[PDB]
Formats: C-alpha cells, structure tokens, sequence
C-alpha cells in the first residue's frame, strides 16, 4: 500500500518536472500551478511513504521512477532518441524497483 | 495582453481591464503602471495576479492626462499595452 | 562548480533523513530542515549547470543522492543489507545513472 | 501526555482569550497545533483552527461574554501525545 504510494509520488514526479519547463520563468500560470500542485503532492505522498517505507528504498525508487517517467515521455512527446542503450537502461531501472518491491 | 481599456473613470480614478489571452497564455501576474503623461516625478505602479483581467487606479490629480501600461511577467510574450486617458 | 555540486547532492541526502525524520510532514525541524535542503541543492545545481553540462552535472547530483540515500538510511534508521537488496539497489542505480548520461 | 503541554490562558476578554501551551523540547516540537474551543454546555459545534508548529500562543476572539468554555490544543497526530483542554468563563 506504501508502494502504491511511492509509484503515485513518482509519477506528480515527473508531471511537476515537465510543467516546470513548459512553465518560462515561474511565469505561466496553469503550468505554475500545475508544477506547484505536483511538487506538493509529491513530496506530500513521499513523506507518508517513507513514515512506513526505508528512506534509502523510498527514495531512490522515487528518483526511478520520475527519471523513468521523464525518458518515457521524452523519447514520446519530444522525438527524444529512442537508443537501445536506453531501453536496457529502462530495464534495469524497472528490474531494480519491481526487485527492490519483491524483497519487502 | 491586449485591449487596455478604460472601463470607468472618476474625476480621481480610472478602472481599466484588459484580454487575458485563453488557457495556454495566462500568465502568473501583470503589472500595471500609472503617471501623469509626460511627467517629472516617480510614476506610480502596482500588481495583480494574472487570473484577474482588470485592475483599479486610485488616487490622480482630477483633469490631468495620465497614462497607463499593462505589462507582462517577462518580455516574451505579446509586448507592452499603453493607452493614454484624461480624467 | 564541481565542489558546489557535491554539496547539492549532499543537501539532497540530507532532506531524505531529515523527511525520514518528519513522520510525514508533522516533526517541526525535520520538516524544516526537510524543506530548507532542497532549495538549497536546486539553486546550488542551478549554479553547477550554469558551468557544467547538464547532463553530467545532473548525473553525478542524483547518483550522489540516491546511493547516499541508501548508506544514511543503512545507518541512521538500521535499514536493511542484504546480498538481494543490494543487487537491486545496484541494478536501479546504475539504470538511473545511465539513462542520465544520455540525454 | 507529551505535547502540548501547559494549556493557560494568559489574558481574557468578555469577547477574547489569550492562550498559549508548553511546546516541549526542540525534538517535540509539530508543523502545526489544531486549536479547538466550543461552549462548555454544548450548545452544538465546536469552532477550530489552526497555528503555526513554531508559534507557541494563540488568540481565541469572538466569544459571548459570561459563558464557560473548552479549549483544547491538538498535536497533527496522536503518537505525540493527548490534546490538553481547559476551562474558562468570560
Ligand atoms: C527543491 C526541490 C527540487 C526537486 C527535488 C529533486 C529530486 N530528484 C533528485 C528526484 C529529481
Ligand atoms: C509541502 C508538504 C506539506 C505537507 C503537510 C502535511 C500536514 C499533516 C499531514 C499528516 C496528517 C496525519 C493525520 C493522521 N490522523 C488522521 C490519524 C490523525
């Protein structure tokens, strides 16, 4: 259940960290608020997550999943270099987090 | 933004509004700027939040041509609205 | 911008013990050492990519928080060390890591 | 019984009080307090609000003048310890 938290954490993740750049200079104001909505629900989500989660297990599969999140919709929205080298890379990370959630 | 205009005015207050643009272009905040046209003194300027499309101006000499300019959070966007107005 | 970099990634190791410390957002000091360390590493690797590339500014920065995360936790909260745990950890390191060095 | 503790009244009002509680030690210390008071016959609800975790005083205003009430101090959860609550007539 803390996981399910920790993947939703991650994800406003990345939601915040894309409308941050579609944000100018905190200017814009659906994508402010869209980046200030995130960031607070993340870290509101990643803080009761690691109330019954590991710091250094919350943490790093939190930064997983929003990097994960970020190439996925960057190779998708954004033409980004779909390399093979990535995808074994994106392998590796979901291997790490589905192994890090299998040894709980 | 756009469209600067003069929705009221008193003999000692103008209040002005303006288009906001839709969606995709509201900015976070505007800035509205205020002074006698072709003064020598500080201008006179304040803030409002960019989901506010009008602003009040308070306080002006009765009878004198003033100016105002409605500007955006950076330049980047659709340059300075300025209209002119006698009260 | 090297040394300042190394700092914005210590601060990330930072506010994950002290949120760990926070009991979700209600320990007054935890919270706010919590708060205090992220700006600190976001305004100090805005200044580190000002120099460095962002690529490996931003690569060095997260593979400093997350494995520092993963030492201070092992220490400051008793968490576990497993020969498994540690694997995985790896595994999702490194795939961090890299898909950060590309970009 | 840890936090808060001490909840007084420091200075009254037929209208307002002044309160204010022991907060603990730097390692007790909350984000927030959640402060409750209400009639202390139960005419029906109880108003509340909340103060910032570093600010050790509160100010209860709008009362009726003569009526006994309750105030109580919350800490965000339960593992700090049990709201302290007092009695006051104005
Ligand atoms: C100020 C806070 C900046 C965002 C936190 C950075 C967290 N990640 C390392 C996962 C991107
Ligand atoms: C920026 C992040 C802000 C986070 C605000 C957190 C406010 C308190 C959250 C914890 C509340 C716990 C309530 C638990 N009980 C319902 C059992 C009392």
């Amino acid at each position: 259940m803390a996981w399910l938290i920790l993947i939703i954490a991650g994800i406003f993740e990345v939601v915040w960290a894309i409308a941050l750049k579609y944000s100018n200079g905190f200017t814009r104001l659906i994508p402010s608020m869209i980046t200030l909505i995130g960031m607070l629900i993340s870290f509101y989500l990643l803080s009761q997550a690691t109330k019954t989660l590991p710091i250094g297990t919350a943490y790093t599969i939190w930064t997983g999943i929003g990097a994960l999140g970020a190439v996925i919709c960057g190779i998708i929205f954004f033409k980004e270099p779909l390399t093979a080298l990535r995808i074994v890379f994106m392998i590796l990370l979901l291997t790490g987090i589905i192994g890090l959630k299998a040894t709980s | 933004p756009t469209k600067l205009e003069v929705v009221a005015a008193t003999p000692t207050s103008l209040l002005i509004s303006w288009d906001a643009g839709h969606w995709w272009e509201w900015v976070t905040y505007y800035r509205i700027t205020y002074g006698e046209t072709g003064g020598n003194s500080p201008v006179q300027e304040f803030t409002v939040p960019g989901y506010s499309s009008t602003a009040t101006i308070s306080g002006l000499k009765p009878g004198v041509d003033y100016t105002i300019t409605v500007y955006a959070p950076t330049s980047d966007y659709g340059s300075p609205i300025s209209i002119n107005y006698r009260t």
